[PDB]
RNA sequence: GGGCCUGACUGCGAGGCCUGCAAGCCGAGCAGGGGCGAAAGCCGGGCCUAGUGAACCGGUGGUCCCGUGUGGAAGGGCCAU
RNA sequence: GGAUGACCCCAGGCGGUAGGGGAGCGUUCCCGAUGCCGAUGAAGGCCGACCCGCGAGGGCGGCUGGAGGUAAGGGAAGUGC
RNA sequence: GAGGGGUUGUGGCGUGCCUAUUGAAGCAUGAGCCGGCGACUCACGGUCGUGGGCGAGCUUAAGCCGUUGAGGCGGAGGCGUAGGGAAACCGAGUCCGAACAGGGCGCAGCGGCCGCAAAGUCCGCGGCCGUGGACCCGAAACCGGGC
RNA sequence: CUGUUGGGAAGCAGCGCCAGAGAGGGUGAAAGCCCCGUAGGCGAAAGGUGGGGGGAUAGGUGAGGGUACCCGAGUACCCCGUGGUUCGUGGAGCCAUGGGGGAAUCUGGGCGGACCACCGCCUAAGGCUAAGUACUCCGGGUGACCGAUAGCGCACCAGUAC
RNA sequence: GGGGGGAACCUGGGGAACUGAAACAUCUCAGUACCCAGAGGAGAGGAAAGAGAAAUCGACUCCCUGAGUAGCGGCGAGCGA
């Protein structure tokens, strides 16, 4: 199963490492969605910015 | 519910067609065979799938193609049966030849080759071969390809 | 889903067990058709014009007698000749699918559960092979011979006692089958046989 | 008894995935020196058989 | 009638004519490497319609696909004729 | 129309060989049947101007016959001259 | 016993039955008459159609155990799940090709996770085909061994 | 068991009884309890069988090191002519052999589809060997088998009369 | 000790033709029908100079399957491990 992640909340005012997790995810702009594999390495970063991101599991 | 209620559903048990049994039936006299030829006879015609009245036959005027083989016959060589990633969706943990012959996907005596139709899953998949596209998908999805010998 | 009565010393209990609620009559017809056809002997036979005892001699010349042309007297146009397409020894059996038999077995019992005709018993009190003994038990158990009963128990001593009654058909549970279930008006089983029955529909 | 595969058909013909019957075009076994390249090239390809004849051949191959 | 030439192409082939099948026929256009022309273009034989023969079996040139435990070889397959 | 083939109303079709389809009748046998019909008369036979069915047929009654027959609903064929 | 049965004088109309044929009452075939016997079946495989079971799966063969008109076990194997190529081989593609060109043959459920349906497959039934003598009867002949 | 109708009860009726027996066939008609049976049980002095149980007997039995003695002959092997196998001369091997030539004893020989090499498999030219398998003159059991033109050619004095 | 008999069954030694190929010769029918010798309640076969690719199996006989596969074939009809 894959992952469709949406950037819903702004990272402004959040620590530099959460800022980076979006760079690894590839999320750059608000409401932008990227479709990514459900790998535990990708999963650890999504669960990092989970409070700023909207995840739906399209398989 | 006792016996005398047991019935086949409508249409489940049709009567037979009996020929040569009178004018009123529709099938009397000539038994639906018409009149008086080789087809009308007990014994009938030459094989309708092939024979054509003496002329060279539609099948026999076509040319042969390709290796037909010789004695002592088939050459023993390894045989590959492919199964798609879509088929692996039902499994967890490990995937092997013997497991895919049990679920009824891979056939015995056949070496396992994975092909790329569908999505890959984070499974350890042990096969004799992989398609290039199944290889990429498997890596990129958290899966572990494991060749054999 | 069904509430199946149990006879006992300590209470006409109520055991539950999931039998199908949909009964498919045609499927039950298909099981009985199989049951009855696979028991056929297929010993009907006739003789062909090559199996008949006469010789292969032309009885009289083809032409110039004023009679019809004939070959040998074994031909099926003669009285005493062979018979055309007569019955030959046959096997009428065939492999009805297991899931059709198995589900037909659940359906047959479910049909008697709908009616209150299925009755289970813990044991049989004083019956030890004597018909008079089974008869007394049946009466206190509410089987007075007005309804035909399929008794299904592994107790040999209980099957011997009942088997000669005109209204009773005895079976060991391994022999439970839809024809005998549908043949009768009521179903009476051990708990040991009921357990066996559950182990055959799963 | 069980039907036998016609080997003459087996050696000339194939049943495709949707049930069509393909064979080699005829007419280039020999006498090709005065045949145009268009004639040789196109006679090098497979063709789908007309439906009546295909349905006859398929019956001869009951285990493909 | 003359000049230069070899398209009397290789790899394909949209769409059709004809038609019981199998055949037969016409074909723009794209690619390879060319010929003629300043060029627009033309050229996949010949003004056109006859000048022909399905398959099986075998020959020859190529290809290097198969090679009966393995490497070869025998013998096949494929392309051409 | 009414909900279903419950029946009714309206309109149209309904010559037929080869031949395609459909719906039925009857014969032998099995399940139903440890039943049921039967000496107050089984099957079969001979009548009938009677009833039901388009028809194949099925009843009913009289006579003969003297011991068998077998429903509703299904099953299988040595099934109709 | 306002109806019905039997009979048939007169009047009207009126070319047997079957087979074969372009066409028969036909002066074309068959049949004296009556009764009984008498011709489209079965096995295995195939192919459609159909009634059910299960469904990315479906199904067991021999046999084993039970029964004594009881059913069960048994997964060996078979069909299906992937095609294209003479093949090596590759694979949702592949083959021809120099081609990433063109072309052949291939690839993709209805509903509010459960229902409904469905590839497929198993069994029953039915039509037709193949193999058998294959709807029934009929030669003249051929061969074998004897008389 | 009794009564009743009837030529006859086993039919109908009253009241009973058995059942490890309600398979079936009889008895003047239609009988669980009348007869023969059926369920369940028992039975061989004599002959046959005895594949199972027991007991005899025949036969069965190491390790190194050395020696290179033996290991199935008109055989193997090759060639010619055939057969067998799925193999019809095919690239034609394998197993068999009518003709000709013709070895060796393990460092011997045959095979793995011409052939060669490599790698393996196997031990020819002496013999025997239960069980599982086939058939049905004979006996019994059982039929959605026939019912006297049917079923065997024969239900009967039939392989007869002719 | 042999001889001769025995319904089929079995082994061995010999061995057709109609037919099918819509003619026919190779091919088929078929090592079938039949003749002959022998066997016994069975007969044959049987303890690898096997199989053939599993770096494997492990006498023979018989059923199922593998499989109408592999192949054979005027590469026709068909035959068929
Ligand atoms: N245990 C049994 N097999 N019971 C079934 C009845 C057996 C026998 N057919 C009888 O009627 O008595
Ligand atoms: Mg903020
Ligand atoms: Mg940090
Ligand atoms: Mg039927
Ligand atoms: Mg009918
Ligand atoms: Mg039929
Ligand atoms: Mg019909
Ligand atoms: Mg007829
Ligand atoms: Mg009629
Ligand atoms: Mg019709
Ligand atoms: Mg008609
Ligand atoms: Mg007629
Ligand atoms: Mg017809
Ligand atoms: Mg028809
Ligand atoms: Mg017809
Ligand atoms: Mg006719
Ligand atoms: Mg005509
Ligand atoms: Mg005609
Ligand atoms: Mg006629
Ligand atoms: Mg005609
Ligand atoms: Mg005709
Ligand atoms: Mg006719
Ligand atoms: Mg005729
Ligand atoms: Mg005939
Ligand atoms: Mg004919
Ligand atoms: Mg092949
Ligand atoms: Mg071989
Ligand atoms: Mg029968
Ligand atoms: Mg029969
Ligand atoms: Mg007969
Ligand atoms: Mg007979
Ligand atoms: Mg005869
Ligand atoms: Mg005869
Ligand atoms: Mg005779
Ligand atoms: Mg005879
Ligand atoms: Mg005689
Ligand atoms: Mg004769
Ligand atoms: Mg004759
Ligand atoms: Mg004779
Ligand atoms: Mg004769
Ligand atoms: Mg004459
Ligand atoms: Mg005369
Ligand atoms: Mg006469
Ligand atoms: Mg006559
Ligand atoms: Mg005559
Ligand atoms: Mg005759
Ligand atoms: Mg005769
Ligand atoms: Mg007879
Ligand atoms: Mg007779
Ligand atoms: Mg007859
Ligand atoms: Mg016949
Ligand atoms: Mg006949
Ligand atoms: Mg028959
Ligand atoms: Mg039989
Ligand atoms: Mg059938
Ligand atoms: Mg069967
Ligand atoms: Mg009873
Ligand atoms: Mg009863
Ligand atoms: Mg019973
Ligand atoms: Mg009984
Ligand atoms: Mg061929
Ligand atoms: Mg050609
Ligand atoms: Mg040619
Ligand atoms: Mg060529
Ligand atoms: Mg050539
Ligand atoms: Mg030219
Ligand atoms: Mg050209
Ligand atoms: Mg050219
Ligand atoms: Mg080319
Ligand atoms: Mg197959
Ligand atoms: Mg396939
Ligand atoms: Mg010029
Ligand atoms: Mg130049
Ligand atoms: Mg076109
Ligand atoms: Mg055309
Ligand atoms: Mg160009
Ligand atoms: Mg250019
Ligand atoms: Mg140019
Ligand atoms: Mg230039
Ligand atoms: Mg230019
Ligand atoms: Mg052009
Ligand atoms: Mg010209
Ligand atoms: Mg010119
Ligand atoms: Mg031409
Ligand atoms: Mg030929
Ligand atoms: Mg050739
Ligand atoms: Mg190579
Ligand atoms: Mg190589
Ligand atoms: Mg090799
Ligand atoms: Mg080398
Ligand atoms: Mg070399
Ligand atoms: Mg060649
Ligand atoms: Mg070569
Ligand atoms: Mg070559
Ligand atoms: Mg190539
Ligand atoms: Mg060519
Ligand atoms: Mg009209
Ligand atoms: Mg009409
Ligand atoms: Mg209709
Ligand atoms: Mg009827
Ligand atoms: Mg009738
Ligand atoms: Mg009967
Ligand atoms: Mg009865
Ligand atoms: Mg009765
Ligand atoms: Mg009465
Ligand atoms: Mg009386
Ligand atoms: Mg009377
Ligand atoms: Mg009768
Ligand atoms: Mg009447
Ligand atoms: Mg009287
Ligand atoms: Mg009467
Ligand atoms: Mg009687
Ligand atoms: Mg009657
Ligand atoms: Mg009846
Ligand atoms: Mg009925
Ligand atoms: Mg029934
Ligand atoms: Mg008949
Ligand atoms: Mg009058
Ligand atoms: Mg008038
Ligand atoms: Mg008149
Ligand atoms: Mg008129
Ligand atoms: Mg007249
Ligand atoms: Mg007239
Ligand atoms: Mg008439
Ligand atoms: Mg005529
Ligand atoms: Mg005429
Ligand atoms: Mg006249
Ligand atoms: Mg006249
Ligand atoms: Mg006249
Ligand atoms: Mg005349
Ligand atoms: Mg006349
Ligand atoms: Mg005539
Ligand atoms: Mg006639
Ligand atoms: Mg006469
Ligand atoms: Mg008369
Ligand atoms: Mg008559
Ligand atoms: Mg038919
Ligand atoms: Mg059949
Ligand atoms: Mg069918
Ligand atoms: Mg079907
Ligand atoms: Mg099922
Ligand atoms: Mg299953
Ligand atoms: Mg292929
Ligand atoms: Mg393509
Ligand atoms: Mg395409
Ligand atoms: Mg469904
Ligand atoms: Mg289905
Ligand atoms: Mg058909
Ligand atoms: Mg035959
Ligand atoms: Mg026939
Ligand atoms: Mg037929
Ligand atoms: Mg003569
Ligand atoms: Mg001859
Ligand atoms: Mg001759
Ligand atoms: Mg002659
Ligand atoms: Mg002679
Ligand atoms: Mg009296
Ligand atoms: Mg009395
Ligand atoms: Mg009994
Ligand atoms: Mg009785
Ligand atoms: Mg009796
Ligand atoms: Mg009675
Ligand atoms: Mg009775
Ligand atoms: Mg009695
Ligand atoms: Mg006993
Ligand atoms: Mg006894
Ligand atoms: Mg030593
Ligand atoms: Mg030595
Ligand atoms: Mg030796
Ligand atoms: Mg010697
Ligand atoms: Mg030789
Ligand atoms: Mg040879
Ligand atoms: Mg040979
Ligand atoms: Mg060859
Ligand atoms: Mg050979
Ligand atoms: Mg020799
Ligand atoms: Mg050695
Ligand atoms: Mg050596
Ligand atoms: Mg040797
Ligand atoms: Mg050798
Ligand atoms: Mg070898
Ligand atoms: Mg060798
Ligand atoms: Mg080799
Ligand atoms: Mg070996
Ligand atoms: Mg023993
Ligand atoms: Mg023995
Ligand atoms: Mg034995
Ligand atoms: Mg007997
Ligand atoms: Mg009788
Ligand atoms: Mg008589
Ligand atoms: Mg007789
Ligand atoms: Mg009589
Ligand atoms: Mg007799
Ligand atoms: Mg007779
Ligand atoms: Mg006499
Ligand atoms: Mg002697
Ligand atoms: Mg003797
Ligand atoms: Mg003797
Ligand atoms: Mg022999
Ligand atoms: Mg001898
Ligand atoms: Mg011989
Ligand atoms: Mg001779
Ligand atoms: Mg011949
Ligand atoms: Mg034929
Ligand atoms: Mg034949
Ligand atoms: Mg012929
Ligand atoms: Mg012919
Ligand atoms: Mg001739
Ligand atoms: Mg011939
Ligand atoms: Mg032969
Ligand atoms: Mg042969
Ligand atoms: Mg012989
Ligand atoms: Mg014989
Ligand atoms: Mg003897
Ligand atoms: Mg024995
Ligand atoms: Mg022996
Ligand atoms: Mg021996
Ligand atoms: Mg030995
Ligand atoms: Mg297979
Ligand atoms: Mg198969």
């Amino acid at each position: 199963p894959r992952l469709k992640v949406k950037l819903v909340k702004s990272p402004i005012g959040y620590p530099k490492d959460q800022k980076a997790a979006l760079k690894a995810l590839g999320l750059r702009r608000l409401q932008q969605e990227r479709v990514l594999e459900d790998t535990p390495a990708i999963r650890g970063n999504v669960e990092k910015v989970a409070h700023l991101v909207r995840v739906e599991v399209v398989e | 519910m006792k016996l005398s209620d047991l019935r086949p559903n409508p249409g489940a048990n049709k009567r037979r067609k009996r020929v040569g049994r009178g004018p009123g039936s529709g099938h009397g006299k000539t038994a639906t065979r018409g009149h008086k030829g080789q087809k009308s006879r007990s014994g009938g015609l030459k094989d309708p799938r092939r024979f054509e009245g003496g002329r060279s036959t539609t099948l026999m005027r076509l040319p042969k193609r390709g290796m037909q083989g010789q004695v002592p016959g088939e050459i023993k060589r390894p045989r590959y049966q492919g199964v798609n990633l879509k088929d692996l969706a039902r499994f967890e943990g490990e995937v092997t030849p013997e497991l895919l012959v049990r679920a009824g996907l891979l056939k015995k005596g056949y070496r396992l080759k994975i092909l790329g139709e569908g999505e890959a899953k984070p499974l350890k998949v042990v096969a004799h071969a992989f398609s290039k596209s199944a290889l990429e998908k498997l890596k990129a999805a958290g899966g572990e390809p494991v060749l054999l010998e | 889903v069904y509430q199946i009565p149990v006879l006992s010393p300590s209470g006409r209990r109520e055991l539950a067990a999931d039998l199908p609620a949909e009964i498919n009559p045609h499927l039950l017809w298909e099981v009985v058709r199989w049951q009855l056809a696979k028991r056929r002997r297929g010993t009907a036979s006739t003789k062909t014009r090559g199996e008949v005892a006469y010789s292969g001699r032309k009885i009289w010349p083809q032409k110039h007698t004023g009679r019809a042309r004939h070959g040998d007297i074994g031909a099926p146009i003669f009285v005493g000749g062979g018979v055309v397409f007569g019955p030959k020894p046959r096997d009428y059996s065939y492999t009805l699918p297991k899931k059709v038999r198995k589900k037909g077995l659940a359906m047959a019992v479910a049909d008697r559960a709908r009616e209150g005709k299925l009755l289970l018993v813990e044991a049989f009190a004083g019956v030890n092979g004597k018909t008079k003994e089974f008869l007394a038990w049946a009466k206190e158990a509410g089987l007075d011979g007005s309804e035909s009963v399929l008794l299904v128990t592994g107790n040999e001593l209980v099957r011997r006692a009942a088997r000669n009654l005109p209204w009773v058909v005895t079976l060991a549970p391994e022999g439970l089958n839809v024809y005998d279930i549908v043949r009768t008006e009521r179903l009476v089983m051990d708990l040991d046989a009921w357990e066996v029955f559950q182990n055959r529909i799963g | 008894p069980k039907m036998k595969t016609h080997k003459g058909a087996k050696k000339r013909v194939k049943i495709t995935a949707s049930g069509k019957v393909v064979a080699m075009k005829t007419g280039k076994r020999h006498l090709n020196w005065q045949k145009s390249g268009k004639e040789i090239r196109q006679k090098g390809r497979k063709f789908v058989l007309a439906k009546p004849e295909a349905e006859r051949i398929k019956l001869l191959l009951p285990y493909e």
